[PDB]
């Protein structure tokens, strides 16, 4: 039957949009194969007339459009929409050639959204849809569809609503306003973040919107339109306050680029005939950061005493502070979109009583973004990171990467994403961007999300687990700042880092150890919390068997020494650093270790048990018999791993020698304890 | 592009435009009361 | 120190953008605060709410709403700064000319529901310090300067009206999480400084007894005697004993801080500025027990 | 095996030769009469290489005995068309397919 | 003991069997029971995250009843409140579950309310699960019919 009779048969229009939400929902976030399969169900020419067809119902109408945008865009706009929060700005003479204002203190605004961005956002990548090739593994692509007829046709479209609005038709097509706009606006919105529309396509919607305002018929903006519409107007409107941020910030790096040119150049010619007297030879022995603070610092007319600087620089600087300001609206009928956007949020919340708490939020956060605009700014440039032109392909290369792990991250964890994960980390450490420019990593964040993957899979996993230490761990090792960002979340690592190590590789808390290593600071900073919490691990650890030996039938013992001996080596890294032993922590853990004595194993125990020799000796003749060594870990080296650790972890809390001549009570004390644990004969025992 | 060539019955044939059985599209042959040629297959009963 | 000129250019370009934020974008001053209130504040051609009654009634909605732990929202956080900011801005006749263009302010606000606003935030927060409770806060004080009674009233009866025991409970909780001296801390600073923190949290809890003390000041008997005491709830939190239970801690702390240097002749600038932080907040707590026991 | 049906009469002299690409439009059909996929659809003629296991067996073999302008049926059987797994959500197991195919040109 | 009754008065296929044992005029009430058993037990389970995770363990036990002629409507009601609020019982669900339902289609007709089910299967809390989708696709799609 014709597919129109759904309008009196609603039974089965009912089905059909329902089914239609599955075909959404089996095709939702990602699952490029299953879009495949789809295509070959609702197929290009059925979604194309489908767009133009006048006399389908709403709610039809609704669905193939949501379908349309499930199966051919919603990936790539997510992955691009991700991207869009970062600028890493090229120094190409297009970035040069940029400008805050066109060439023809303040002159005219420009148009948002039309201009040169060199701000770096790989491309999109598609696949023609095929069901004859034989079957074959890489991961699918996302079906092509003609990209400049849809937006034609999207423009079009637009347009004879916009028209067919504007005679107030008694018969809406899909019978509301709601259901004749908001597809077509959600369209051009995903077409929009896309970047697909060009700059006439661009100028065409502005001039759609507003006739008057956006020129080198009447608009949206000032017909009655319901919340919905209302709602996707926000979202253009944040879009194009987003491009002009970034026109921002681009201009402000091709200045910066131009600036400091002019000040290496003067500051060559001022130490070149400078070297034909403290105050003279001071700012070339400092470090470049406070050069560069000291050239600066001329702001005020009260200390332009000191600065070595032109005249004329100054003049440029302070030129291009003013028309800054003049570009953010600071003063020193609308003609700009911050007075649209003001005057049509205020009209609009004083028309009527907004029922949608999401419009109301929209329009209030656009308000407050037109109001502080160089907040926006300020809180968006440490965001921002200028590259060298020849480091482009490994930058696009290693975003390409960093954009499939955050696609991973609202997946379900499966054998083909951890290979995914492992390949691309894998890719990411074979850059030398990564090496070469470790303050860009940071800001891209890369091991918050790996932490966060890493909790979300806690073991089920263990290779992607310990290919997420060993990146964590290789990331410490980089540089300092990233050790010691990694020390703030030192508390999370351990609160995780229970039993289940795993006895496969890198664990967090080798994670944790490698934090801490060679840093005096990160180790004074050492919280006793975390060092009273590894040490009830340890003792729990100290009172039961294995379990993963147990179901791999060794023979049960009371305690688990390989535990045991890996809490032990953490706290030799927590309490010896760069060769000189941490009284504070060592004290610490030494009480701790005494108020607990359990820890220290069957040996040492007290109330009967053997010395240290006598154990060292049953372990040996437990290695010399295979049945109670084995049913690889063997239990006779693990337990002399395990009192080894232990000896070497006393002595290196020991006391130092200036203290003991010194003759600090504490000292003395806390040595007196150690050598009332641990005897010398027992010692010239084992050694012997 | 659909082209047919045959005899139908006063009663009974009434092919209406759009859908019908099967496919819409209907013609000679595609009910017991036409039968058509298109040159390669005979129509009739909907069957070629 | 290798001269500037011979640094590659991306990376002193990065330097230059670091220094020009630092030097020239965060010190421009600009108020709009007020602008931007009054602009909310105009209808225009049973009267439906202004878009500030909206935004009032949006957030007491996203505060009422039932769940475990409130999200951050950093649209919260700028709109409570911002009408904090906008609310507090020598002869007799003057002297009174402020006082009155105070109160306009404040009923500007108080008036569309911003102290049942806060209420319900700080009970939302449920004892959990950060920058949402500070904001709360400092909102609660900007609102209240003056000791304004119709405030006070208003707070009294949404109180006993919702009998509610939140409010309380994350009040005790904070006092219970503020923080005082340590010299385990100050030895590892120093040690720290000498390779080559204290009360970090002083400036919450000035603000957290400036608006327990604004709650009391005027001689509002009736609001002294709820804070001793909530008869119509079903549990009483006495505020005051945990007021002097903080003022014990701290009195420890500051005791303990002297004999550290009663010994040495010299006081250094880190022991001094603990000293004056740590004085200017008892300070703050003898007058908010003052402000307690007045009327008497 | 594969059959082939002529429906529409080709040159009959110029036959595709090893290395030579052929740019056909074709539709693919199952056996019940259901349509799965059509080029038509698309607006696009489907372009492969001759002997590079680009496509289904039967495909290739059905294309290979066409001569150019030739419009023909061609039955694939399930033991070559995508065998016993088929191809999921598409296809489903141990089905003949049909298709339409017209080879426009060749290189 | 809601759950001991429904399996109780369950062992019965129908209230001819049911009035066998317990007479007919204990059996006229029979379905009028089971299916106030089944609408209490689903405002019990209604909107509750602890409760319907109490079901990860025993789905089998409200999939195996999905045939029954009475209450289906009941017991299809119970299972979409579980699967819409327990994430763990979308981790445990099987292809035989997913073949049981889409012959719950197949049996009972074009019922929205097991499209609904089915889509709810998919995502939970913004979180898809590649394994339903695909299971669902092989199992529903190729079919055409």
């Amino acid at each position: 039957m014709d597919i129109l009779e759904l309008s009196e048969r609603l039974d089965l229009q009912r089905f059909h949009s329902h089914t239609l939400r599955l075909y959404r929902a089996v095709c939702a976030l990602g699952n490029n194969r299953v879009a495949h399969a789809l295509c070959s169900h609702v197929d290009q020419a059925q979604l194309l007339h489908a767009l133009e067809d006048a006399h389908l119902p709403g709610p039809l109408r609704a669905g193939y459009y949501d379908l349309l945008i499930s199966i051919h865009l919603e990936s790539a706009c997510r992955s691009r929409r991700s991207m869009l929060s970062e600028y890493i700005v090229p120094l190409t003479p297009e970035t040069r050639a940029i400008t805050l204002f066109p060439p023809g203190n303040a002159r005219r605004h420009g148009l948002p959204g039309v201009g040169v961005t060199t701000s770096l956002r790989p491309p999109h990548h598609f696949s023609p849809p095929c069901f004859v090739a034989a079957l074959p593994a890489p991961a699918r692509l996302s079906p092509a569809i003609p990209l400049e007829a849809l937006r034609d046709k999207a423009l079009r479209m637009l347009g004879e609503a916009v028209r067919d609005g504007g005679q107030h038709a008694r018969d809406p097509v899909g019978g509301s306003v709601e259901f004749q706009f908001v597809p077509v606006l959600k369209l051009v919105s995903t077409l929009l973040v896309m970047g697909i529309f060009g700059d006439e396509d661009v100028k065409q919607i502005l001039k759609m919107i507003e006739p008057e305002v956006f020129t080198e018929e009447e608009g949206l903006l000032q017909m009655k339109l319901p919340e919905s519409v209302k709602l996707q107007m926000c979202n253009l409107l944040e879009y194009f306050c987003d491009q002009e941020l970034q026109h921002r910030v681009e201009s402000l790096a091709a200045f910066a680029e131009r600036y400091v040119d002019k000040l290496q150049a003067n500051q060559r010619s001022r130490y070149a005939l400078l070297m034909r007297t403290a105050r003279r030879t001071r700012e070339f022995r400092s470090p470049p950061q406070e050069q560069i603070n000291m050239l600066l610092h001329f702001k005020d007319e009260a200390d332009e005493e000191d600065c070595p600087l032109p005249e004329d620089i100054r003049q440029d600087l302070q030129d291009f502070h003013q028309d800054l300001l003049a570009h953010c609206g600071i003063q020193l009928k609308p003609q700009s979109l911050q007075e649209l956007v003001s005057h049509m949020v205020v009209r609009w919340a004083q028309e009527d009583y907004v029922q949608s708490p999401e419009l109301v939020r929209a329009m209030f956060s656009l308000l407050h973004r037109q109001y502080d605009g160089l907040g926006e700014l300020l809180r968006a440039l440490p965001r921002a990171y200028t590259i060298s032109p020849s480091s482009v392909e490994d930058t696009m290369s290693l975003l390409e990467c960093l954009g499939q792990i955050r696609s991973l991250l609202i997946v379900q964890m499966g054998p083909q994403e951890e290979n995914l994960m492992i390949q691309s980390i894998g890719n990411i450490m074979n850059n030398k961007v990564f090496y070469q420019h470790p303050n860009l990593m940071r800001a891209l964040g890369m091991h918050e999300t790996v932490m966060e993957v890493m909790v979300n899979v806690l073991i089920r996993f263990p290779k992607m687990v310990t290919s997420c230490c060993r990146f964590l761990c290789y990331f410490c090792r980089i540089s300092r700042q990233n050790q010691r960002s990694m020390f703030d979340h030192l508390s999370y690592l351990l609160e995780n880092s229970g039993i289940g190590l795993g006895m496969q590789g890198s664990t967090p808390l080798d994670v944790a150890a490698a934090s801490v290593i060679d840093n005096n600071e990160l180790a004074l900073a050492l919280q006793e919390q975390d060092l009273e919490k590894v040490v009830s691990y340890l003792a729990g650890c100290g009172l039961q068997s294995c379990p993963m030996l147990l179901a791999k039938g060794y023979p049960d013992i009371g305690w688990n020494p390989c535990g045991g001996e890996r809490y032990l080596d953490f706290l030799r890294f927590a309490v010896f650093v760069n060769g000189e032993s941490v009284e504070e922590n060592a004290n610490v853990v030494v009480r701790l270790l005494i108020r607990k004595p359990e820890c220290f194993g069957p040996a040492l125990r007290g109330e009967g048990g053997s010395g240290l020799l006598a154990a060292i000796e049953e372990a040996i003749r437990i290695s010399e018999d295979p049945a109670r060594d084995g049913p690889r870990v063997h239990l006779g080296h693990a337990i002399m791993s395990f009192y080894a650790a232990l000896i070497d972890l006393l002595g290196r809390c020991a006391p130092e020698m200036h203290l003991i001549q010194a003759g600090k009570g504490e000292a003395l004390r806390i040595r007196a304890i150690l050598r009332s644990l641990v005897p010398l004969d027992d010692l010239v025992g084992i050694i012997s | 592009t659909h082209l047919r060539v045959g005899w139908a019955l006063t009663e009974g044939y009434s092919p209406y435009p759009g859908g019908g059985e099967g496919w819409g599209g209907n013609g000679v042959g595609d009910d017991l009361y036409s039968y058509g040629f298109d040159g390669l297959h005979l129509w009739t009963g909907h069957v070629a | 120190m290798t001269p500037l000129y011979n640094l590659p250019t991306h990376r002193a370009c990065n330097m230059f953008l670091e220094s020009y934020k630092a030097a020239w974008i965060l010190t421009e001053d600009h108020s709009f605060e007020d602008r931007m209130i009054d602009d909310l504040s105009k209808a225009g051609e049973e009267k439906k709410p202004d878009p500030l009654h909206q935004l009032v009634l949006h957030f007491s909605r996203t505060a009422l709403t039932e769940k475990s732990k409130l999200d951050e929202d950093y649209l919260y956080m700028a709109y409570a700064d911002i009408m904090a900011k906008s609310c507090h801005l020598v002869s007799f006749e003057e002297k009174e000319m402020e006082k009155q263009r105070l109160l306009y302010q404040q009923s500007r606000l108080h008036t569309r529901g911003a102290a049942e606003m806060v209420l319900q935030m700080i009970s939302a927060c449920k004892g959990e310090t950060g920058a949402m409770v500070s904001s709360t806060l400092k909102l609660g004080i900007s609102i209240l300067n003056g000791g304004n009674a119709e405030v006070q009233q208003k707070m009294l009866d949404y109180l006993k009206d919702k009998k509610e025991v939140g409010f309380f409970q994350s009040i005790q909780a904070l006092m219970q999480t503020c923080s005082v001296l340590d010299l385990n801390a100050f030895e590892r600073q120093n040690k720290a400084e000498g390779l080559g923190k204290v009360m970090a949290d002083d400036e919450f809890t000035q603000d957290l007894f400036r608006f327990l003390q604004l709650l009391c000041e005027g001689h509002n008997n009736d609001f002294q005697n709820y804070l001793r005491t909530q008869t119509g709830n079903t549990t009483t939190i006495n505020i005051i004993i945990c007021t002097v239970d903080y003022l014990l801690r701290l009195q420890e702390s500051i005791s303990d801080f002297y004999w550290y240097y009663s010994g040495k002749d010299v006081i250094e600038e880190q022991g001094k500025r603990n000293f004056s932080k740590a004085m200017s907040v008892a300070k703050q707590v003898f007058n908010s027990l003052t402000e307690y026991i007045q009327g008497p | 095996g594969v059959e082939i049906e002529t429906i529409s009469p080709g040159d009959g002299r110029t036959f595709p030769k090893k290395g030579q690409t052929c740019v056909v439009h074709y539709t693919g059909m199952l056996q019940n009469g259901k349509k799965f996929d059509s080029s038509r659809d698309r607006n696009k003629p489907f372009k492969f290489r001759i002997g590079k296991q680009e496509v289904i067996k039967g495909f290739e073999e059905g294309a290979a005995q066409m001569s150019l302008g030739q419009r023909a049926k061609l039955t694939c059987t399930p033991d070559v068309a995508y065998g016993a797994t088929g191809h999921p959500g598409v296809i489903p197991p141990n089905a003949t397919l049909i298709f339409d195919v017209e080879l426009l040109n060749l290189e | 003991l809601v759950l001991n009754c429904i399996d109780r008065l369950n062992v019965y296929t129908t209230a001819a069997h049911f009035a066998e044992y317990a007479g007919e005029e204990a059996a006229e009430s029979w379905k009028e029971i089971v299916n106030l058993l089944y609408e209490l037990l689903a405002s019990l389970i209604r909107g509750n995250r602890a409760n319907c995770a109490l079901f990860s363990t025993n789905l089998d036990w409200v999939v195996s009843k999905l045939d029954r002629l009475e209450a289906s409507s009941g017991i299809l009601e119970v299972l979409y409140c579980v699967l819409i609020e327990s994430p763990e019982v979308l981790n445990i669900i099987q292809e035989n579950h997913i073949k049981s339902i889409i012959s719950l289609l197949d049996k009972h007709g074009r019922n929205h309310k097991v499209l609904d089910v089915l889509c709810s299967l998919c995502v939970c809390n913004g979180v898809a699960v590649r394994s339903n989708q695909d299971l669902i696709t092989e199992n529903l799609l190729p079919g055409r019919e």
